[PDB]
């Protein structure tokens, strides 16, 4: 209805549109250019650039865990990478969509926050706060007891076992030999601190993005 | 609102919960 707020939707949908293009470049396995995010994503919004890439780089982060990386200054060329240098992304098999990377780091920032090892319960109640339900198919993630108790436990990022002496039975997630050999509990730590730490981007009102140009 | 705005500010708040 109002000028200002069809403007923030507008430069809303841009993030939208730039997250679902970088995510492309990435299952692509391409670089990207500013000048390419410039001239097919933000055309009539050249000069919001900063605000538009820098909440698209940070959902992919938060979400799909790829880090958007400049290779080259003077070229602004990005690089599309896993986070914290991990091998497995999730895209195999019939999901060729949305990488999984993502959730694998908030499970394993979640064990290792608690220590050697996180029970089941508090693995579901971290990921009931994201809207991630035991036996319920997400629409980006996936169901998610077979990611935690089958594909990642086969990859060897998680190890999924009963409490020693449990009555009645009572289960646990620990870091697999994959998890420790790729990254660390202090890699990923200090990832989830810097992720939840970042100053928020605010979307400029009309008037602001007008001193912008 | 959108069904992507919703996916991120729920990965915030699962990162939010972990840091605490």
């Amino acid at each position: 209805a109002d000028a200002e707020s069809l403007f923030r939707e507008a430069l809303s949908n841009k993030v939208d549109e730039l997250a679902h293009f970088l995510l492309r470049k990435y299952r692509a396995k391409e670089l990207v250019t500013k000048a390419e995010m410039l001239e097919r994503v933000i055309k009539n919004y050249k000069r919001c650039f900063p605000v538009i890439f820098g909440k698209a780089s940070e959902s992919l982060k938060m979400i799909f865990g790829i880090d958007v990386k400049e290779v080259d200054p003077t070229s602004n060329t990005y690089t599309l990478v896993t986070c914290l240098g991990l091998s497995y992304d999730g895209l195999l098999g019939n999901n060729q969509i949305f990488p999984k990377t993502g959730l694998l780091i908030i499970v394993l920032g979640t064990i290792a926050m608690e220590g050697d090892s996180a029970s089941e319960e508090e693995i579901w109640e971290e990921l009931g706060v994201m809207g991630v339900y035991d036996g319920r198919e997400h629409t980006v993630y996936g169901e998610p007891r077979k990611l935690l108790t089958q594909d990642w436990v086969q990859e060897n990022y998680l190890e999924y076992r009963q409490v020693p002496g449990s009555n009645p039975a009572r289960y646990e997630f620990l870091w697999g030999p994959r998890a420790l050999a790729e990254t660390s509990y202090v890699k990923v730590l200090e990832h989830v601190v810097r992720v939840n730490a970042r100053v928020r981007i605010a979307y400029p009102s009309l008037r602001e993005a007008a001193l912008l140009e | 609102k959108s069904e992507f705005q919703l996916l991120v500010d729920q990965a915030r708040k699962g990162y939010k919960k972990i840091a605490g």
